[PDB]
C-alpha cells in the first residue's frame, strides 16, 4: 500500500487523472495509488511509475513517443501499461523534467529506451525515435547499477563503476574531451579509477554530474549560470571535482533546468547554477555559480530530494514535503500560483509519512511506503 | 523562459 500525491500542471493529463489543468494542492491519485508503485518520474508533461510487480505505466503528452507506448501523438490521460517492457522487471525508470525521451534498468541489470531519438540518446546507433522500449544492444554484456536522462543525452553506470554516456556532444556534457555527438554509449575513460555510483543530466545547454562512492562530485558540459560548480561560466568536455562538495557526504545528485542540486546523508542541501524564478531556494533569484547550502532547511533532516524545470521538492525524516521556485502551474502546492522564493512547507499532506518525492516539468508527485 | 511550460487548456 502506497499512497501517491499529485499536483502542478494537467494541461495533457500528465497526473493520471483529475480535473482542472492547474492543481494547486497536492491531489490524491485514485489510479496511481493502485499501482503499488516503487518509484514515479516525471518528464516533460509525461508521468512514469514503476510497481513492485516491475511493471511501468505511463500518462501524459504522447508526442515523439515520449511515453514509450506504440503511439506518437494523443496524451494518454489514465496511467497505461508499457506492455512492450511486461516480460521484464524493471527496477527504475530515468527521464529529465523537460526530457521526451527515457530509459528503464531490469533488475538483472538491462537497459531499454524509448521515446525522442535525437542526437542518439537513445543509443541504438541512431536518430530514430521509437515508440516502444527497446533493449540498448550496446550495453547488454553489462551489469548497469543506474540510469540517467537529460534532454538531449543519456548515462549508465556499470555495478563495477564505469559511467557511459551518449547522445548530444555540443557543449561537452558527454565527457568524453571533445564535442561530438555519441550515437553508442561511449565510456567515460576520464572517471576510471574512480567507482562512480550515481550520475545525473541537465537539458538544453546541459551539465552532467556524476558522484564516487568516496562521496567526490564531478561535473562537465555546459557552464552557463554557473551549473558546473566552479564559478564564472566557462564550459568543460572533461569532468572535474566540484571541489567545494568534498568531505560533504553528498548521497545524491540531481539536475532541473540549468541548475544543479546535491544531498548529503547529513539531512543538507546544497544548490547552484541559473537563479531565475527562485528556483535555487535562497530566496533571491541570482544566480549561485559555487554550491550553497538551502539556508532554509538547516535544522531539517532531508532524506529524499527532486527537481522539476524551476521547482524543487525536499522530503524530511518526519515526512513533510518542502517546495521552493515556480509556481505557475501550482507545482509548488501552496494552494496558490505565487513562486515560493524560499523552502516552503508543501499543503495537504499531514498525516501521511512521505518518503519519496518526483516532479516532472511542471508537476509535484509524493508518496509513502 | 526557455524552460516555462505553457498552460495549452
Amino acid at each position: 500500500r502506497t499512497k501517491v500525491f499529485v499536483w502542478g500542471l494537467n494541461d495533457k493529463d500528465q497526473l493520471g487523472g483529475l480535473k482542472g489543468s492547474k492543481i494547486k494542492v497536492p491531489s490524491f491519485s485514485e489510479t496511481l495509488s493502485a499501482l503499488n508503485v516503487v518509484q514515479v518520474a516525471g518528464g516533460s508533461k509525461s508521468l512514469f511509475a514503476v510497481t513492485v510487480e516491475g511493471k511501468v505505466y505511463a500518462c501524459g503528452e504522447a508526442t515523439n513517443g515520449r511515453l514509450g507506448l506504440g503511439i506518437s501523438s494523443g496524451t494518454v490521460p489514465i496511467p497505461r501499461q508499457i506492455t512492450a517492457l511486461s516480460s521484464y522487471v524493471v527496477k527504475k525508470v530515468a527521464v529529465h523534467s523537460g526530457g521526451r525521451h527515457a530509459t528503464a534498468l531490469t533488475v538483472d541489470g538491462k537497459v531499454f529506451s524509448w521515446g525522442e531519438g535525437d542526437d542518439g540518446k537513445l543509443g541504438h546507433f541512431s536518430r530514430m525515435n521509437c515508440d516502444k522500449p527497446r533493449l540498448i544492444e550496446a550495453l547488454k554484456t553489462k551489469r548497469i547499477r543506474d540510469i540517467a536522462c537529460g534532454s538531449s543525452h543519456s548515462a549508465a553506470l556499470t555495478s563495477s563503476g564505469e559511467l557511459y554516456t551518449w547522445g548530444l556532444g555540443e557543449y561537452g556534457r558527454l565527457g568524453h574531451g571533445d564535442n561530438t555527438t555519441q550515437l553508442k554509449p561511449k565510456m567515460v575513460k576520464v572517471l576510471l579509477g574512480h567507482r562512480v555510483i550515481q550520475v545525473a543530466c541537465g537539458s538544453r545547454d546541459a551539465q552532467t554530474l556524476a558522484l564516487t562512492d568516496e562521496g567526490l562530485v564531478f561535473s562537465w558540459g555546459d557552464g552557463d549560470f554557473g551549473k558546473l560548480g566552479r564559478g564564472g561560466s566557462e564550459g568543460c568536455n572533461i569532468p572535474q571535482n566540484i571541489e567545494r562538495l568534498n568531505g560533504q557526504g553528498v548521497c545524491q545528485i540531481e539536475c532541473g533546468a540549468q541548475f544543479s542540486l546535491a544531498l548529503t546523508k547529513s539531512g543538507v542541501v546544497w544548490t547552484w547554477g541559473k537563479g531565475d524564478y527562485f528556483r535555487l531556494g535562497h530566496g533571491s533569484d541570482v544566480h549561485v555559480r559555487k554550491p550553497q547550502v538551502v539556508e532554509g532547511l538547516r535544522g531539517k533532516k532531508i532524506v529524499h530530494v527532486a527537481v522539476g524545470a524551476l521547482h524543487c521538492l525536499a522530503v524530511t525524516d518526519s515526512g513533510q514535503v518542502y517546495a521552493w521556485g515556480d509556481n505557475d502551474h501550482g507545482q509548488q502546492g501552496n494552494g496558490t500560483t505565487t513562486v515560493n522564493r524560499k523552502p516552503t512547507l508543501v499543503q495537504g499532506l499531514e498525516g501521511q509519512k512521505i518518503t519519496r518525492v518526483a516532479c516532472g516539468s511542471s508537476h509535484s508527485v509524493a508518496w509513502t511506503t | 523562459d526557455e524552460d516555462k511550460d505553457k498552460d495549452e487548456t
